[PDB]
């Protein structure tokens, strides 16, 4: 489908893959146990 | 000898080069990112050459006869694209 083809290289173009692959490949924030056998736990709704 | 009528998508062709306007697959990459080229290619083979016409003002409308005098938009038929 033509329509098909073109909506796909509009997107291809908006978005380029290597962008995707980085921001896969970027890291998080472990949850960490620290002294008094508590975890100190990243807050959700400010980070990624 | 058709006439041009607003919603036809036509062929222009170069007088000198005997080429055809198209919009090139490649981009000069200006920071358009989502934009291309437009040139000269031989083949009419495929829509890139092909663009159609839309009326500039809200006076013209869809279907009716390109004037001399009216300004017009050109849409590329492969990319959606205006001539910019």
């Amino acid at each position: 489908k033509g329509e098909a083809i073109r909506i796909r290289s509009i997107l291809r173009s908006l978005i380029p893959l290597g962008d995707l692959v980085g921001v896969i490949s970027i890291a998080f924030q472990m949850p960490t146990i620290a002294k008094d056998g508590n975890v100190v736990e990243p807050d959700m709704s400010a980070g990624f | 000898h058709r006439t041009l009528l607003y919603g036809h998508a036509i062929l222009l062709r170069h007088s000198y080069s005997g080429m055809y306007l198209c919009c090139l697959s490649t981009s000069r990459s200006s920071t358009d990112k989502l934009a291309f080229d437009v040139g000269l290619q031989e083949d009419t083979t495929g829509e890139a050459c092909w663009w159609t016409i839309h009326p500039a003002s809200k006076q013209r409308s869809e279907g009716e006869k390109v004037r001399v005098g009216d300004d017009l938009i050109l849409v590329s038929v492969s990319s959606e694209r205006y001539l910019h």
